RNA sequence: GCGGUGAAAUGCGCAGAUACCGGGAGGAACGCCGAUGGCGAAGGCAGCCACCUGGUCCACCCGUGACGCUGAGGCGCGAAAGCGUGGGGAGCAAACCGGAUUAGAUACCCGGGUAGUCCACGCCCUAAACGAUGCGCGCUAGGUCUCUGGGUCUCCUGGGGGCCGAAGCUAACGCGUUAAGCGCGCCGCCUGGGGAGUACGGCCGCAAGGCUGAAACUCAAAGGAAUUGACGGGGGCCCGCACAAGCGGUGG
RNA sequence: AAAAUCUA
């Protein structure tokens, strides 16, 4: 909510778009960013550059609220994975730390048609 | 399972002579308690019946020994039979 | 790189709360490591893992751990 | 009568009275079914893996019994009933086996 | 399960009744300060207030302790499981060794001549009693109060049962038959376990008397009497509903919820 | 804005969704160990704990003394789907509704979504119920991998799981101490394709439908493995003004 | 996502 210096990031990245969001040390969000707020639309939305603009765009979010560091945590194997960590590399925020945290089942729920 | 103190207080009530263990009778006993016992494992465990399959498979077995003892000799037989209670 | 059994002398595998012995069979991760890289043997391996799980329920093995940098 | 190794985590944050207080109700009901004690052992408290009850320490105790294998079964339910006890574990006692000989 | 019937006469090739296997041998029920007199077809005014009820057949009301609390501590033998023409549920009668005989609505699997206790100090166990703040959560319970002091009123039929679904300051959770989660009081007192006679439902009434004995009378359709009497009351030719299903007095009866909306009590329930 | 796809749309979201944190509800299923792995007569069987219980194997060289094998009918088990009575219901998902694709799309893809999938008891009893190989015993080269048991252990000796292969067999394919080899015992079953697992009778079942089970008739083939070639919106290497890059043309 | 057919 207010203004911060270290903080964190999560990264969820699906294949169909991937979406990233800025918060305090806590959990709770900051502000936040996708493709669609790049205004790409379709898979456009899931397109690695789509990521990095979007990273980039959430990281020029952040440094409004003064944020300089963060701890960061990916999830997803979307293709913009690692582009959003390349991108909030020289984005002026310190990376400080990398954390995959993908949710995974230890087999319950059924899958879908796929 | 069974105690094997309680399965020694059978083994000596059949035998023929101490250390006879291995007879007809001492055979026909000894599965006879595990008939009974699986018997009423099944009368509680409906469900089960692979533990079933190997009753029948003992019963069966019993019936085989029962068999060559009634064959060779009807007398010994007529009092196995009646110490054990079976055939009705 | 290296096998695991050389790490330590003799000890008892059927143990669940030697907890300092069965951390070293998870990495950074929690997963149950491969047998190919404990280098143990079957009966082993079997009921070294199965008292695994049973040091998992106690709260003192982790179910799954966040890996950290990648 | 089997030899049983029984495992139970209480909670971490209480004070010694409540303790001592949990551990009498544990030996009643060891008693009350037929589990005469041997090697005892307080582990005392560790602290957990995963959080347990919103909490990531946890006391611990360590029991070593023999009893009928029956309400081996009950006696552990009846371990169940106590909300502050939290986890319960009774496992039948085996040879310690030997790794690395 | 339940008795049936070979098909020596129709209406009877699907009549069955109750196994009363679990009643302990008695007709005559514990003929002390407990049968009382009962009767009431309408109301105090000559008039009807409920519609289809009469015939039926005798009945002795028999005095049961829903209050149970009023012996805090003091045991009782389960002395005898008995019928009642009164209740979906099976009774017992309890002998308390204070030497006072009572009543108490049979739970699921209660063994004649157990151990049962009303009080704090109670054991979790079937059969006996305590206040709600007192069962561990996550138990089944019935004959549960509602405000404390005032006697049980939840779940008193055959397979009803309630959940304890956790606690809230001097308030507890329930999940009743209805399924409804509510707040109930703490300090209101509930007897643990579920209530007997669970295989009630499956009873097939067989024939058209069955009803008659029960007291419930012939039930006429809306649709078949005369615009008068009644709002479906065409008649015309099996003629459908004149729109839209509705009771004799007005009301709709598909769809309208009826619980006063500022009730006090809505501020304890949820769904 | 999300979601979704080959690209989209239907859908959801300023009535504040997506993404993030904390609190809680409920159901189904068991990640890593985990494997060419183990168990069972078959179907099948995976979190961990305890109780109950079957089958199975090693050692001792202890006991019984041919007590064995097969087994028509009978009897019990028998995936999934489906049926009954009463529960349960998160995810998935026939049917159904919508979106797209298409000439059409009652489909493949997407957004919704009910029986069902789950437990209790009871019925149904079919399957690519597959090793497409009935059971039991015995004789007939070795090499290697693996599960397990015993013994002072780079070896010796039992019991299972895979590959290569002596002889030999086979129509070829391929099998081969886990026979399709050489023998015996016994049960089941086949006699061209279609008609047809249909019809009638009988038995069973709540129904669906299952077990037995034909003929008239028609065809001069049906079928098995292997060879060769073409062929594929099969694969790999490779080429040509074939595409690409580029210059002018016709079609007007 | 596209390539539906080919009288004897
Ligand atoms: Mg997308
Ligand atoms: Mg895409
Ligand atoms: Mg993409
Ligand atoms: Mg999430
Ligand atoms: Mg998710
Ligand atoms: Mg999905
Ligand atoms: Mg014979
Ligand atoms: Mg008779
Ligand atoms: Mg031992
Ligand atoms: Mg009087
Ligand atoms: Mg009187
Ligand atoms: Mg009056
Ligand atoms: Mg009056
Ligand atoms: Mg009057
Ligand atoms: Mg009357
Ligand atoms: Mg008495
Ligand atoms: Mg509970
Ligand atoms: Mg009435
Ligand atoms: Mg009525
Ligand atoms: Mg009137
Ligand atoms: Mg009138
Ligand atoms: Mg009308
Ligand atoms: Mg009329
Ligand atoms: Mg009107
Ligand atoms: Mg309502
Ligand atoms: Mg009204
Ligand atoms: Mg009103
Ligand atoms: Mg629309
Ligand atoms: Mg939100
Ligand atoms: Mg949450
Ligand atoms: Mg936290
Ligand atoms: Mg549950
Ligand atoms: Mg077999
Ligand atoms: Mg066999
Ligand atoms: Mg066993
Ligand atoms: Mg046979
Ligand atoms: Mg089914
Ligand atoms: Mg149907
Ligand atoms: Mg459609
Ligand atoms: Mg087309
Ligand atoms: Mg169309
Ligand atoms: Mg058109
Ligand atoms: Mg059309
Ligand atoms: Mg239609
Ligand atoms: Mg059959
Ligand atoms: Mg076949
Ligand atoms: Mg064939
Ligand atoms: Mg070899
Ligand atoms: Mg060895
Ligand atoms: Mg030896
Ligand atoms: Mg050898
Ligand atoms: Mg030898
Ligand atoms: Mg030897
Ligand atoms: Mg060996
Ligand atoms: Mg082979
Ligand atoms: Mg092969
Ligand atoms: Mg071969
Ligand atoms: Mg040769
Ligand atoms: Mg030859
Ligand atoms: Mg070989
Ligand atoms: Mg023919
Ligand atoms: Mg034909
Ligand atoms: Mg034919
Ligand atoms: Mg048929
Ligand atoms: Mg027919
Ligand atoms: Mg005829
Ligand atoms: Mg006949
Ligand atoms: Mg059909
Ligand atoms: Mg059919
Ligand atoms: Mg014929
Ligand atoms: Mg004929
Ligand atoms: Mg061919
Ligand atoms: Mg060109
Ligand atoms: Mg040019
Ligand atoms: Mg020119
Ligand atoms: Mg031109
Ligand atoms: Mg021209
Ligand atoms: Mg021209
Ligand atoms: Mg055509
Ligand atoms: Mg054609
Ligand atoms: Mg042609
Ligand atoms: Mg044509």
């Amino acid at each position: 909510k207010r203004q911060v210096a270290s903080g964190r990031a999560y990264i969820h990245a699906s294949y169909n778009n991937t979406i990233v969001t800025i918060t305090d040390p806590d959990g709770n969000p900051i502000t936040w960013s996708s493709g669609g707020v790049i205004g790409y639309k379709g898979s456009r939305k899931g397109t690695p550059y789509a990521a990095q603009l979007a990273a980039l765009d959430a990281a020029k979010k952040a440094m409004a609220y003064g944020m300089q560091s963060v701890d960061v945590i990916v999830r997803g194997t979307g293709a913009g994975r690692e582009q959003a960590i390349r991108a909030l590399q020289a984005s002026g925020l310190q990376v400080k730390s990398i954390v995959d945290d993908t949710p995974v089942p230890h087999n319950g729920c059924r899958p879908k048609k796929k | 399972p069974i105690t094997k103190e309680e399965k020694q207080k059978v083994i000596q009530e059949f035998a023929r002579f101490p250390g006879d263990t291995g007879s007809t009778e001492v055979q026909v006993a000894l599965l006879t308690l595990r008939i009974n016992r699986l018997s009423e494992h099944l009368k509680v465990h409906k469900k089960d019946h692979h533990s079933h399959r190997g009753l029948l498979m003992m019963v069966g077995q019993r019936r085989r020994l029962l068999r060559y003892l009634q064959r060779e000799d009807p007398e010994r037989y007529r009092a196995l039979i009646e110490k054990l209670g079976i055939r009705g | 790189k290296a096998k695991v059994k050389a790490t330590l002398g003799e000890f008892d595998l059927r143990d669940y709360r030697n907890v300092e012995v069965l951390k070293r069979f998870l990495s950074e991760t929690g997963k149950i490591l491969p047998r190919r890289r404990t280098g143990l043997s079957a009966k082993e391996q079997r009921i070294l893992a199965k008292t695994i799980k049973r040091a998992r329920i106690l709260g003192l093995l982790p179910f799954t751990e966040k890996l950290v940098r990648k | 009568m089997r030899r049983y190794e029984v495992n139970i985590v209480l909670n971490p944050n209480l004070d010694q009275s409540q303790l001592a207080l949990e551990k009498e109700i544990i030996q009643r009901a060891l008693e009350n079914y037929g589990a005469r004690v041997e090697k005892v052992e307080e582990l005392g408290l560790r602290r957990l893996a995963y959080p347990i009850a919103k909490d990531p320490q946890g006391y611990f105790l360590w029991y070593q019994v023999e009893m009928p294998e029956d309400r081996v079964n009950d006696l552990a339910r009846e371990l169940r009933i106590r909300d502050n006890v939290r986890r319960v574990m009774v496992v039948k006692s085996q040879e310690p086996f030997l790794a690395n000989a | 399960a339940v008795k049936k019937f070979k098909p020596y006469t129709p209406s009877r090739r699907f009549m069955t009744v109750a196994d009363f296997s679990e009643i302990t041998k008695t007709e005559p029920e514990k003929s002390l300060v407990k049968p009382l007199k009962k009767t009431g077809g309408r109301n105090n005014q000559g008039r009807i207030t409920v519609r289809f009820r009469g015939g039926g057949h005798k009945r002795l009301y028999r005095i049961i302790d829903f209050k149970r609390w009023d012996k805090v501590g003091i045991p009782a033998k389960v002395a005898a499981i008995e019928y009642d023409p009164n209740r979906s549920a099976r009774i017992a009668l309890l002998h308390y060794v204070d030497g006072e005989k009572r009543y108490i609505i049979a739970p699921d699997g209660l063994q004649v001549g157990q151990q049962v206790v009303a009080g704090p100090d109670a054991p979790i166990q079937v059969g006996n009693a305590l206040p709600l703040r007192f069962i561990p959560v996550g138990t089944v319970v019935h004959a549960v109060e509602l405000e404390p002091k005032k006697g049980a009123k939840l779940a008193r039929a055959a397979g009803t049962s309630a959940q304890i679904q956790g606690r809230e300051g001097d308030y507890v959770i329930l999940r009743l038959p209805s399924g409804e989660l509510r707040k109930v009081h703490g300090e209101c007192y509930a007897t643990v376990g579920a209530v007997g006679n669970a295989d009630h439902k499956n009873i097939v009434l067989g024939k058209a008397g069955r009803s008659r004995w029960l007291g419930r009378r012939p039930h006429v359709r809306g649709a078949a009497m005369n615009p008068v009497d009644h709002p479906h009351g065409g008649g015309e030719g099996r003629a459908p509903r004149g729109r839209p299903p509705a009771s004799p007095w007005g009301w709709q009866t598909k769809g309208l919820k009826t619980r006063k909306r500022r009730k006090p009590s809505s501020r304890f329930i949820i769904a």
